[PDB]
């Protein structure tokens, strides 16, 4: 059978290749997209608490 | 130069955001003994550049292994990692990239976490040299177990199939079936489990990588060093 | 109705997002509506701190979380203040929340 | 709501996707070496050479060969031996 | 044979060194990893050649490149670009920064906050002041203070502490820039020395905004003062405490700029450790505690 | 509702949506209807101000 | 292009109460969101078109050359073997039950979004 | 009262005349700055580990080649075809 | 153009509204709807294997066979274990008809 | 008047260049033969030979050769006389 | 980038601004302006020539020289007339130099 492959450094470069262009799109398309939507419910569900009590001192609506 | 708009609660992004959330939650933070405020923040912000970046590294390595592994099982299709440079370099490239880091920040102390804890001190000289080998024997065995499988799994469902169609080709193509039948079931159980392999190896792949980049992932916390107390 | 415009802001931008988020809500609309909030959330990730929030909940730092998330949300009050500062200047007065003991 | 607006934009590729095919192709072409199959000759043995005796058989495998190791091709039948 | 026979007792003797002294005797006095250390750095050292004369040079590529208005229309392009890079070399020249300030005025009120941040930082380095520039750069910064960034207005405000420029409406909008334009962790990322330089402008200027000293205190410390030179390090405690005794504010943040000067006091003169001490009892009644040092251990 | 605002999203509009439904897998409460049925009769600004 | 609240105010005051209640519907109308109409039905986009003929072309290149090799019959059946799996996941996945999965993994959509309430922004 | 400068850039009704564009993230913009701001500052240990692999693979592939080509003379020097034979 | 558009709605209604287990009532004879289409594929792959075997027939198999024939030929070039050989027999064989 | 209007759109290429150049490149790599220089040979020999044995001096000529006729590689030593 | 910007704007004036034959005052000597580019081609030309000949002198000519010699060598490899001797001639100076 196929055991070894014609070069192996052009099997590595590629593999290589491929995680190098993940990492970089990741960090560069996928990780600021998902951030900007997940940290966005986040800091609200995590400050209503403290955001309505300090919005509440501030009106003098009632 | 003009970037794309994107759908809020896309489901591409979702799946990606609990990825990256479960592979982050396998490395968790050490919880610190001051409590933390506005005097600590800047030392676990320090901290923070201490860790690596493993939860970006592991969920890169999870996603690029398990594309190639799908693509082995889609018609017409063979998986990246069948080729022996290919699934060897992904292994070799974790092992040197946990050297590297251990290496930079603690140097000369690196050959150090090699001993095993709770060991007597005069024993343990014989038992660095084992785990030393033992280390370096994992560039090969975790590049090796990912490829093995996707050969030996393709390997395999040939060597059977060559085997499978010996029948209906001998006994005729409509005049018998039941014997047929009964291996193609076999063969059709053995690509569902070779489905769940793909699902598992590249899990697994990504396990171990948490696991070996982990063990030098820790530093001691530079906390304040003047307090005013009470 | 001195100061209804930047309230009943407020309610319109909050109204809108919650019944579009997570279903149909345009990223491109979140940053125009709310341009220092995505400058905040980009600023993390550029600055390797796209985990912190997570980092928090690893060691239960509650205090932590909610001032983190609070100052997320802090630029909402800064037109209030502004405005409430350019009141007491032209008047002389000096605006409380400015000072150390005020 | 905003359904319509999603669905005047179609299909798109990702933002580097033409870089990391590039790179793919690089890899299979400038590899530095003969391609896949042949060996390099002087250019003088190239420009006389009948392409029929350029070729070998194993290089053109039939498509569906009705026997194990058919060849579409015969290649020289002059040897070097 | 031989070659393991000699490799066993080499690796021995290399085990030792993690260890907290567990063996009888393991530490030793010579310390010979001190020579290593120092070895490295006397290269580092020979290395920061300031290359003097070779500024003239760099002068002559300047006139003729940019100076020369006969190759090229100074006005016509991009005063922000060129000077930044001018200026970097170390190109000073008070002659040739009039005309890049006539040149770019008309421009001010379109630039990008990265352009007007350049162009900031090139005048410091020129240590060249043109109130007129200044005008139209405030106005600018005042106009889109929610579009710049910390690490930009930490640069700029460096250069309205050089000379001795300020307004009231800039103050504020700065303060607000920081305080709520920009992420409550950014000071973490700019380091003391940029955050003394900001203090003592505002203490100087008598703005008093909690807000904003509550942020700043924020940045300070023992990472960020640890990562500058010893002498610019006492330069920035002696700064930073003043600014916060001239408003009476003391943050708990300031306990790690005092112990950066207790645990090295050799550094300090008489008068210098009295004024420390007075800011520490000044804090400490603030705070209501005492201040107590803490030793790794 | 909030599962009606779902099934006129664009994920139910796929091929392996356009059958689903949202409330087959999660039914909205009676609070949450009775409060929708609420909402739509205020969207007319002169009901709501002779109301109030 | 100014905000939506300026616009009613101006609108609101500037309006006679005479004709403010009926008036409300056209400025209610007037402040409301953009939401862009269905453009022309186009049949495929440019880059669709292309990837449609790169995955063709793909498949082709790669059936071609398992023709070709040795064990050729025994590819073609592989393929097969393969391809009944993929309509088994299309048939047995409860796609709907795994929509809701996916959403229940990210916290921003698991949960609805909590945040400002009514009581503290009223405007009176 | 308060007029909408105090809130001109910092608070935003949803737009009503056309969807705005989207707003490039920093490393969207320029590869350079990502490189220098998160690549090289954080994740330079993962290029190293590439680049150890890939001239570790091409040493081995120069040591694979250096064993055929000892197989290879000898078998020139026994005056023997140092192929067997093809399927043809 | 249409033709593309109409094949959309038209298997869109086969994959959702067109169900043979139900216009044929299988519920009659299968215990679940889960289970049935498990025989329907294996049906499937077994249609593949003799659809594709049917397509070219007479043909030397690559795979080792044990000890069987598939006809009435047991000599054949098409039974022949030594595909260097059975090339030439097959190419006499060809060259006749 | 217009002159801004016909500042927004930069170069386009024709309407139809990219069918012009993928004739042209179809035309040079489907040639249906050995590539310019080279000759196809069995599996087989291809998979034991050394790639410096594989190249031939002719096919790698110094960019800037001193003397001409100097060649990069020197191939195999060994002929088939 | 605004460095592109700058040169395009430095160009413009170099093509219509700037002028040699304006600035040295060559109406004195030459009869016409037209007649003054065409030797500043043939100067490029000639500066050409030499300018790439200079790049690597150390060479034997590809092109039959006329029984002319470079400099004082005439019998070194550059001078040899056949080239597949040259190049053992140039092997044995060039391991040597």
């Amino acid at each position: 059978m196929k055991l070894l492959p014609e070069s192996l450094q052009q099997e590595a470069a590629t593999a290589a290749v491929v995680a190098s262009w993940v990492l970089w799109h990741l960090d560069t398309q996928l990780l600021p997209t998902i951030m900007r939507e997940h940290k966005l419910h986040a800091c609200w569900a995590a400050a209503a608490k403290r955001y309505n009590e300090k919005l509440f001192k501030l009106n003098p609506s009632y | 130069s003009s970037v794309r708009d994107v759908k809020t609660g896309s489901l591409p992004t979702n799946f990606l955001t609990g990825v990256y959330r479960f592979w982050r939650s396998q490395n968790p933070a050490e919880k610190p003994h001051d409590p933390v405020n506005d005097r600590l923040l800047p030392a676990v912000v320090d901290a923070s550049d201490k860790r690596a970046s493993i939860g970006t590294w592991a969920t890169t390595f999870f996603c690029t292994i398990i594309s190639c592994n799908l693509l082995g099982l889609m018609p017409f299709n063979e998986a990246p990692t069948s080729g022996l440079g290919f699934a060897t370099g992904l292994g070799v490239s974790v092992w040197a990239t946990a050297t590297i880091l251990g290496l930079s920040k603690t140097g000369f102390k690196f050959p150090g976490h090699f001993i095993p804890g709770g060991t007597p001190w005069p024993m343990a000289f014989i038992f660095v040299p084992l785990e030393t080998i033992s280390y370096t024997f994992r560039a090969v065995s975790l590049g090796v177990r990912l490829w093995v499988n996707m050969l030996a799994g393709h390997t395999l469902l040939h060597i059977l199939t060559g085997m499978a169609l010996a029948l209906p080709f001998s006994l005729g193509f409509f005049s018998m079936v039941p014997a047929t039948f009964g291996v193609c079931c076999l063969l059709s159980a053995l690509v569902g489990l070779e489905y769940l392999v793909a699902v598992l190896q590249s899990g697994v792949f990504s396990i171990l990588s948490t696991v070996y980049v982990g063990e030098f992932n820790h530093d001691k916390f530079i906390g304040p060093a003047a307090k005013i107390v009470k | 109705e001195e100061e209804e415009l930047w309230l009943l802001t407020l309610t319109q931008q909050f109204k809108h997002i919650q019944k579009h988020f997570g279903i149909d809500l345009p990223h491109s609309v979140v940053a125009h509506m709310d341009p220092l909030l995505i400058k905040k959330i980009d600023w993390e990730t550029t600055n390797a701190l796209e985990d912190f929030d997570i980092t928090l909940d690893d060691m239960g730092a509650e205090d932590a979380k909610e001032q983190w998330g609070a100052e997320n949300l802090s630029h909402h009050f800064l037109p209030l203040i502004r405005y409430r500062r350019d009141l007491a200047r032209k008047n002389g007065d000096r605006y409380g929340p400015d000072l150390v003991n005020g | 709501s905003y359904s319509a607006y999603f669905a005047k934009a179609g299909f798109q590729f990702p933002a580097g996707l033409s870089a990391l095919v590039a790179g793919i192709v690089a890899l299979n072409v400038c590899t530095g070496r003969p391609t896949k199959g042949t060996k390099e000759i002087s250019n003088a043995e190239y420009n006389a050479t009948p392409i029929g005796y350029l070729q070998s058989p194993d290089q053109h495998p039939t498509a569906f060969p009705k026997v194990p190791g058919m060849k579409d091709v015969h290649g020289s039948p002059h040897h070097h031996h | 044979a031989m070659t393991r026979q000699f490799s066993a007792p080499g690796s021995h003797e290399h085990h030792e060194t993690p260890l907290s002294k567990v063996m009888p005797t393991v530490v030793s006095i010579p310390r010979k990893v001190a020579c290593l250390a120092l070895g490295a750095t006397k290269k580092v050292v020979c290395g920061l050649a300031s290359s003097g004369p070779s500024q003239n040079l760099v002068s002559t590529f300047a006139n003729k490149v940019i100076v020369e208005e006969n190759l090229v229309n100074v006005a016509e392009i991009d005063v922000p670009f060129w000077s930044y890079w001018l200026s970097s070399a170390g190109f000073t020249s008070k002659d040739a920064f009039v005309k890049f300030a006539e040149a770019v005025k008309p421009k001010v009120a379109a630039l990008s906050t990265s352009d007007i941040t350049n162009l900031t930082v090139a005048f410091k380095r020129a240590n060249y002041y043109d109130k007129d520039l200044f005008t139209g750069i405030e106005a600018n910064v005042s106009a889109n203070f929610t579009k710049f960034e910390t690490e930009q207005l930490l640069q700029i405000v460096a250069t309205f502490d050089a000379f001795n420029h300020s307004s009231v409406a800039f103050l504020d909008d700065v303060a607000d820039s920081i305080t709520y334009c920009n992420h409550y962790l950014a000071p973490v990322r700019a380091g003391a020395d940029e955050l003394a330089t900001l203090l003592t402008y505002y203490a100087k200027n008598g703005h008093e905004r909690a807000d904003l000293l509550a942020t700043v205190a924020r940045g300070f410390s023992e990472v960020s003062l640890g990562k500058l030179s010893a002498a610019q390090r006492k330069d920035t405690v002696l700064s930073a405490l003043k600014a916060f005794q001239t408003f009476g504010f003391y943050p708990e943040s300031i306990e790690a700029v005092i112990g950066a000067a207790l645990v090295s006091p050799a550094e300090y003169s008489a008068e210098e450790l009295k004024e420390v001490e007075a800011v520490k009892v000044a804090a400490e009644n603030a705070l209501g505690g005492e201040f107590v040092l803490i030793q790794e251990g | 509702t909030f599962a009606q605002r779902l099934n006129s999203s664009p994920a139910f509009s796929s091929f392996l949506l356009k059958r689903e439904k949202a409330e087959s897998e999660v039914p909205p409460s009676e609070l949450e209807l009775e409060a929708a049925q609420k909402a739509a009769e205020l969207e007319d600004p002169e009901v709501a101000l002779r109301t109030l | 292009e100014g905000n939506s609240v300026a616009g009613i105010i101006k609108s609101v005051n500037e309006t006679s109460g005479a004709n403010l209640l009926s008036s409300l519907k056209t400025i209610k109308a007037q402040a409301a969101p953009i939401y862009p109409a269905a453009a022309s039905s186009t049949g495929y986009s440019t880059q669709a078109k292309i990837a449609l003929f790169g995955a063709l072309s793909w498949i082709l290149y790669r059936a071609d050359g398992q023709s070709k090799a040795h064990e050729w019959i025994v590819d073609l059946n592989l393929n097969v073997l393969q391809a009944a799996w993929l309509i088994s996941f299309s048939s047995l996945i409860p796609f709907r039950a795994v929509y809701f999965a996916f959403r229940g993994m990210a916290p921003a959509t698991a949960s609805t979004l909590n945040g400002l309430k009514t009581f503290s922004s009223i405007s009176l | 009262v308060l007029g909408e400068v105090y809130l001109k850039d910092i608070l935003r009704t949803p737009p009503t005349g056309a969807i705005p564009a989207n707003v490039p993230h920093p490393f969207q913009t320029s590869f350079y700055t990502y490189a220098t701001k998160k690549l090289i500052p954080r994740h330079w240990y993962l290029l190293g580990g590439f680049t150890f692999t890939i001239t570790l693979y091409g040493i081995l592939d120069g040591l694979r080649d250096s064993g055929k080509k000892k197989a290879y003379d000898e078998a020139i020097h026994a005056g023997k075809t140092p192929y067997t034979a093809g399927g043809h | 153009m249409a033709v593309t558009s109409f094949l959309g709605k038209a298997f869109e209604k086969y994959f959702y509204d067109f169900s043979a287990y139900e216009q044929f009532g299988l519920n009659r004879f299968l215990s679940s709807k889960g289970q049935y289409v498990a025989l329907r594929h294996v049906g499937f792959v077994m249609v593949g294997v003799n659809v594709l075997l049917a397509a070219n027939f007479p043909f030397n198999p690559p795979f080792p066979t044990i000890g069987m024939c598939p006809a009435g030929w047991e000599g054949t070039w098409v039974c022949q274990a030594d595909k260097a050989k059975a090339l030439e027999m097959y190419k006499e064989w060809k060259k006749s008809n």
